[PDB]
């Protein structure tokens, strides 16, 4: 349809549309036109990334301002989604204006997900990708091959033939999708990592996650080249700050310093090396440095520094290298006994908790490494390996860990904090020292991004409560709110199982993980719905470890093989491409009617991103509330700041993460008005967290379903699959639930 | 076969016993007859490879495999792989050449 | 045993002071053998 | 040269009060037994094969690092500071001087680490001393 607010016509790709979606897009045009950021919670059985797009895209082509997009998601399964939408979108809109506007999307991400070469592709881990790339486009081989021809470098031909076309025209107007834009690029042998990197500043909208935002490392690059009046959605942001906080942190082991004093040496023989042969590059590079000049000065644009900027932008000192590093030798020496008295804290033999003050007083005192020079060893490293060569860098690898730690502790003093811990694992023969460095304020890292940007919208399904978010993210609102979907007819039934069909108490308290009678009530309980549910069945377990020992217990006991003759069993698995194919066998089990069982970590992977909808979900079965593992000196401290800090009380924020993501878990099986599945929330410890439910899951919480067991909970999920399979009646949804374009008027009529 | 933990106690047969590392080649043979690149909607390996340079906090010993005193697995992940397997071998053998 | 664990060399032995060696008148009798003693369930 | 003392081969297994001390001038791994009975009397030369470069037992002290070579580098570092001391308000905020001047000390401590030039960096490091 293409209906009008106030004076901004819209076209909805579709020609029915939701109460909510009108209501949200409303509310998301006011956040827009007065400016400041809003905290927007709409339910996940209504369509939420067509309504932002649909109004965004027409708010930005219709203004004089034309103000950008920035679209950011949790992972990079989420951006493909919000591309097919966008393309969805646009070409609805290019049959309806009658003509393609001039209009650039793009997503973006590492390039692991974008290599094309045959032989680079081909790794198991981002971090070879790179250096693989880097190594055919730094530009050190073109340069050697421009001077000799004989030079057996290689470069990569994707990469090369875009410098015979103009940026402008690396793609065709419109929106380009992963799976469109890799298909496009193999026909032209082009590079989609560096055609995207290339055209960030031409496009209407850009897709990328969070870390590409967050994270300084990987965001400096990119958030150089989007605009400064651009629309910044954060879209299913429920999980904001933990991405905040993992990305100024940081672990050692004394496998990561037995590692780095090896890169260390072979450091100073390379330079010892060097200095033989060809010395005019070591005093270049000091005449440079003693100028002033930082990598930004010296590092083309082609090549990357070797160690990625670990702090934020803001904080980076301007000032001139102090000196005292400024020669190889002098900056190696430096390095070598920094990598020594990490060493000889890793001795101790009860757990200490320092704050980033102290830790550089010691070493001010033990050796005498100053915090200023500290605050360059990433800066210098950068150029001293740029410097000398170094083709392969297998061996210099562990010591951008010593160096990202260096640049850290000595920047930050607030909101940080280093333990060091005798027992990585305490249940090991042999005790393996661990240093962490652990970033407490979760605003730190979103502090750039609440300044720079004007107006930011915070989207999600189940972002509850929205008080808590502008408390642990220092950020103020202009409105927050939560939707309640006007569904004609219940859809989903959430229900709260406390104990068994013989009424025994049923947690996942992890003290209590091996009990025979808990384990069998759970058991008895996946048993019994694997045996009404009629296609898929999702199961979460608060934590991977428990989900491992109760598995192997029920397999001992004999229950799985009670599952095994309705459905079949796929679980998750640590690695990343195993659980792929489960997700691929799951789905095709739901389809052809086999039926299947998925057991999965609520704070995992597949929690993360992977929908659940009509057949691949219809019955979710929450094992217990997510709780963290709370003898973690990481969590403890962190809950001890932002006591102190925020005044929030452990035990609030401890039950707030839970329920975000036992919340998050529970709605990814609506898609539409038309789907339903059956909630269980099996805990005794649930049933108080009602009112910390979503909104629009706690109104379809009855105040008889707080507290049932296994046979009340099973008998009414039969009576309610039955109920949901019946021709619903037109009229009971004709004017209340979905909205044509005459009740569109209607209600714009009545309201004004 | 069975998805079950074997115990060293138990004695077992000692004619099928040779067979075992026999299976652990099947296996791995199976595991590629399995693997295929996947959609990107799905692709959780992905999602983890987004943004290679992430170094926060090594998650606590809950949300990793089970291991025991010496360091080594416990063996637990070997059953739910092999019932992983199990049910994908199934789900291909749907689609076959009839 | 002791003599070596004072100069902090663990002994593979222990002292052996140490190994620690571990009604009346019937009713019915007519049915003298029948009745097993069914004491605990 | 894993846990016994060069010299008397003693083993930390057969000793577990073993314990080992080095002195700057050579930097040579002992054990606190071998110290009282090589230099109770008096000073005496190392017991090492090929060093002939006499200790009091007054200078033993516990390695920090497990490192040796740092070892030296800290302790010729501390010597060095111990007399070559200023702050950046020395110069008045002059940056460029206060570099240089960080510049001048880090080879200073090179060469007398390296023995480039011993004798005279050790008489500039006696001259700075009356300035
Ligand atoms: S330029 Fe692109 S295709 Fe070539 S190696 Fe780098 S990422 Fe891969
Ligand atoms: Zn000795
Ligand atoms: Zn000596």
């Amino acid at each position: 349809m293409k209906f009008y607010i106030d004076d901004l016509p819209v076209l909805f790709p579709y020609p029915k549309i939701y109460p909510e979606q009108y209501n949200y897009m409303c509310d998301i045009k006011k956040t827009l036109d007065v400016g400041g950021n809003s905290i927007l919670e709409m339910p996940s059985g209504t369509g939420k990334t067509v309504s932002l797009l649909s109004l965004t895209i027409a708010y930005q082509m219709h203004y004089p301002e034309h103000r950008k997009i920035i679209y950011c998601s949790r992972t990079m399964s989420e951006i493909e989604k919000a591309l097919v939408e966008l393309e969805n979108l646009m070409d609805y809109r290019t049959k309806e204006l009658g003509y393609q506007e001039d209009f650039r999307g793009l997503g973006l991400t590492s390039r692991k997900n974008l290599c094309l070469h045959p032989e680079v592709s081909k790794e198991r881990k981002g971090t070879v990708v790179d250096e693989k790339c880097r190594r055919m486009t730094n530009g050190q081989a073109k340069r050697k091959l421009e001077e000799d021809p004989e030079a057996n470098v290689e470069l990569c031909e994707y990469h090369e033939n875009l410098y015979n076309i103009e940026v402008e025209d690396y793609l065709p107007k419109g929106v380009f999708s992963f799976e469109k834009l890799l298909k496009y690029c193999e026909e032209k042998t082009l590079c989609p990592y560096f055609i995207v990197r290339r055209m960030i500043s031409l496009c209407n909208i850009i897709i990328y996650s969070y870390h590409y935002l967050l994270d300084p490392k990987i965001a400096e690059r990119v958030s150089n080249e989007v605009s400064k009046d651009s629309i910044v959605i954060f879209d299913e942001a429920h999980n904001i700050d933990n991405v905040c906080i993992e990305s100024l942190s940081l672990d050692l082991t004394t496998d990561a310093l037995r590692r780095a004093t090896r890169g260390a040496n072979a450091l100073d023989e390379r330079i010892s090396e060097v200095r033989k042969v060809d010395s005019q590059k070591l005093q270049d590079e000091y005449e440079k440095l003693v100028q002033g000049l930082h990598s930004a000065d010296i590092l083309t644009d082609q090549e990357e520094p070797f160690v990625e900027t670990p702090v934020l932008p803001q904080d980076l000192l301007t000032e001139a290298i102090p000196g005292n590093i400024r020669r190889a030798e002098h900056f190696v020496s430096f390095l070598k006994r920094l990598i020594e008295y990490l060493k000889t804290r890793m001795k101790v033999l009860h757990v200490i908790s320092e704050t980033p003050k102290s830790f550089l007083q010691h070493l001010k005192q033990l050796t005498f490494i100053e915090r200023k020079p500290l605050r360059f060893c990433s800066e210098r490293l950068s150029l001293l390996v740029r410097t000398l060569e170094v083709t392969e860098v297998e061996d210099f690898t562990a010591l951008k860990d010593i160096a990202t730690f260096a640049t850290l502790i000595s920047t930050y003093e607030e909101g940080f904090l280093l333990i060091i811990e005798p027992y990585e694992i305490e249940n090991a023969a042999v005790p393996n020292p661990i240093m962490r460095f652990t970033c407490l304020d979760a605003s730190i890292a979103i502090k750039p991004v609440f300044e720079r940007f004007s107006s930011v919208i915070i989207t999600s399904g189940t972002i509850s409560p929205l008080d808590m978010y502008p408390r642990m993210l220092n950020f103020k609102t202009v409105l927050q709110k939560s939707y309640a979907m006007t569904l004609a007819k219940k859809s989903f039934l959430p229900m709260i199982i406390t104990k068994g069909s013989d009424q025994v108490a049923i947690s996942s308290r992890f003290e209590i993980r091996n009990d025979p009678s808990i384990v069998r009530n759970y058991g008895s309980m996946l048993v019994e719905f694997a045996k009404i549910t009629p296609d898929g069945m999702v199961v979460f377990f608060p934590s991977y470890l428990y989900m491992e020992s109760i598995v192997s217990m029920w397999q001992t006991m004999g229950i799985l093989d009670e599952v095994w003759k309705h459905k079949l069993i796929l679980v998750e698995t640590p690695d990343a491409q195993e659980t792929s194919l489960a997700l691929e066998t799951y789905r095709k089990a739901c389809s052809n009617g086999r039926g299947a069982i998925l057991l999965s970590v609520a704070r995992g992977k597949v929690s993360e991103g992977i929908d659940f909808d009509h057949q691949y979900g219809r019955t979710v079965l929450m094992i217990g509330i997510p709780f963290q593992y709370t003898e973690s000196r990481i969590l403890k401290a962190r809950l001890e700041f932002m006591r102190e800090n925020y005044r929030i009380r452990e035990n609030d924020f401890l039950s707030f993460d839970a329920m975000r993501h036992a919340a998050q878990c529970l709605g990814r099986v609506l898609r539409g008005k038309d789907d339903y599945g059956v909630m269980v929330l099996a805990d005794r410890r649930f049933s108080r967290k009602r009112s910390q439910l979503p909104k629009w899951i706690a109104q379809g919480l009855s105040d008889a379903d707080l507290n049932l067991s296994t046979d009340m909970a099973i008998s009414n999920t039969k009576q309610f699959l039955r109920t949901m399979a019946q021709p619903t009646d037109p009229k009971d949804q004709e004017g209340v639930s979905v909205w044509s374009y005459e009740d569109l008027i209607k209600h714009q009529n009545s309201r004004k | 076969l069975r998805g079950e933990k074997i115990m060293q106690n138990d004695r077992g047969d000692v004619i099928i016993d040779r067979y075992l590392t026999l299976d652990q080649e099947f296996d791995r043979k199976d595991d590629d007859m399995l693997l295929h690149p996947v959609k990107k909607i799905i692709d959780l390996d992905g999602n983890i490879q987004d943004d290679p340079v992430v170094r926060g906090n090594r998650p606590d010993f809950t949300m990793q495999p089970g291991v025991d005193i010496n360091g080594n697995s416990d063996g637990t992940v070997d059953i739910l792989k092999g019932m992983n397997r199990l049910s994908e071998k199934m789900i291909m053998a749907l689609k076959n050449e009839y | 045993p002791r003599k070596l664990q004072d100069l902090g060399l663990k002994p593979a032995s222990v002292d052996p002071a140490t190994i620690k060696r571990q009604k009346g008148k019937i009713t019915n009798t007519h049915m003298t053998g029948i009745l097993k003693d069914y004491s605990h369930r | 040269n894993k846990d016994m003392c060069p010299i008397c081969k003693t083993d930390r297994y057969l000793s577990p009060d073993v314990k080992f001390l080095v002195n700057p001038e050579c930097y040579h791994r002992i054990c606190e037994s071998c110290v009282d009975r090589i230099f109770s009397l008096g000073p005496a030369q190392c017991p090492y094969k090929g060093c002939d470069k006499i200790l009091r037992k007054n200078k033993f002290k516990t390695q920090i690092f497990d490192d040796v070579e740092v070892e030296k580098e800290v302790d010729i570092r501390k010597r060095v500071f111990n007399v070559f001391n200023k702050t950046i308000d020395d110069f008045n905020g002059d940056l460029v001087e206060y570099n240089k001047y960080l510049e001048e000390v880090e080879d200073i401590i090179y060469k007398l680490d390296h023995g480039i030039d011993v004798a005279k960096t050790e008489e500039k490091l006696r001259t700075y001393e009356e300035l």
